[PDB]
C-alpha cells in the first residue's frame, strides 16, 4: 500500500515528460540507424539506442 | 575505377602497350609506397573519427528532403516533406556524383543543410520490360535459319563481343 500511494504520489511529474512519437520503420540501414515515417510528417534517419 | 584512357591506335600495338605498361608501373609504385606506409602506421585511427566529426556535424534526426534544383554552385533549393521550399548550403562531403533534381536528399535538422543522398527504387518499368532469360529455350531449339541467324548476330551481338572489327575501320554497326 505504501508503494502505490508513493507511485501515486509522483504520477504528477511522470506525467508532465513529453511523449513520443509513433513511426513505421522503412528499412534499417548504415551503422546503427534507421530510416522512419513519421505521419504525417516526412521521413528521417534516426539514431538507435543501446537496448 | 575512374582510369586513364591509353588514347593509342585503341588496336593491339606496340603503343597501347607501352602507354599500359607506363601505368601498371606507376600502379605498381604507388602500391609499394602504400604498403609501406601502412606498415609504418596502420592510420586506422585517423580515418575513423573522421566518420565521428561528420556524424558530429550532421545531427541524429536527419531529414529526408527533395532535392528541386542545384544553382551549380555548392547550394540547392531543398523541399521539405510538407512542401516548404528552403535554400541551403550543400556542405563538403555530399558525393556530389550523386545529386540531381528529384533525388531524396538528407537535410540537417536544424539548417537542413544538404549532408547526404539516398537510394532509389529500380523499378520505374525495368521490371515491368525486361525479359530475363527466355523460358521458352537458347540457339538450340531454333533451327533452319541460319542466315538470318548470322545476321541478327553481326547486327547486335558482334558489335557488342569484339569492337575492334567495326572500330578498326571506322565504321559503326547498322542501327
Amino acid at each position: 500500500l505504501n508503494a502505490k500511494v508513493r507511485l501515486l504520489r509522483e504520477e504528477l511529474q511522470l506525467l508532465q515528460e513529453q511523449g513520443s512519437y509513433v513511426g513505421e520503420v522503412v528499412r534499417a540501414m548504415d551503422k546503427k540507424k534507421v530510416l522512419v515515417k513519421v505521419h504525417p510528417e516526412g521521413k528521417f534517419v534516426v539514431d538507435v539506442d543501446k537496448n | 575505377a575512374s582510369k586513364l584512357p591509353l588514347v593509342t591506335p585503341h588496336t593491339q600495338c606496340r603503343l597501347k602497350l607501352l602507354k599500359l605498361e607506363r601505368i601498371k608501373d606507376y600502379l605498381l609504385m604507388e602500391e609499394e609506397f602504400i604498403r609501406n606506409q601502412e606498415q609504418m602506421k596502420p592510420l586506422e585511427e585517423k580515418q575513423e573519427e573522421e566518420r565521428s566529426k561528420v556524424d558530429d556535424l550532421r545531427g541524429t534526426p536527419m531529414s529526408v528532403g527533395t532535392l528541386e534544383e542545384i544553382i551549380d554552385d555548392n547550394h540547392a533549393i531543398v523541399s521539405t516533406s510538407v512542401g516548404s521550399e528552403h535554400y541551403v548550403s550543400i556542405l563538403s562531403f555530399v558525393d556530389k556524383d550523386l545529386l540531381e533534381p528529384g533525388c531524396s536528399v538528407l537535410l540537417n535538422h536544424k539548417v537542413h543543410a544538404v549532408i547526404g543522398v539516398l537510394m532509389d527504387d529500380t523499378d520505374p518499368l525495368v521490371t515491368v520490360m525486361k525479359v530475363e532469360k527466355a523460358p521458352q529455350e537458347t540457339y538450340a531449339d531454333i533451327g533452319g535459319l541460319d542466315n538470318q541467324i548470322q545476321e541478327i548476330k553481326e547486327s547486335v551481338e558482334l558489335p557488342l563481343t569484339h569492337p575492334e572489327y567495326y572500330e578498326e575501320m571506322g565504321i559503326k554497326p547498322p542501327k
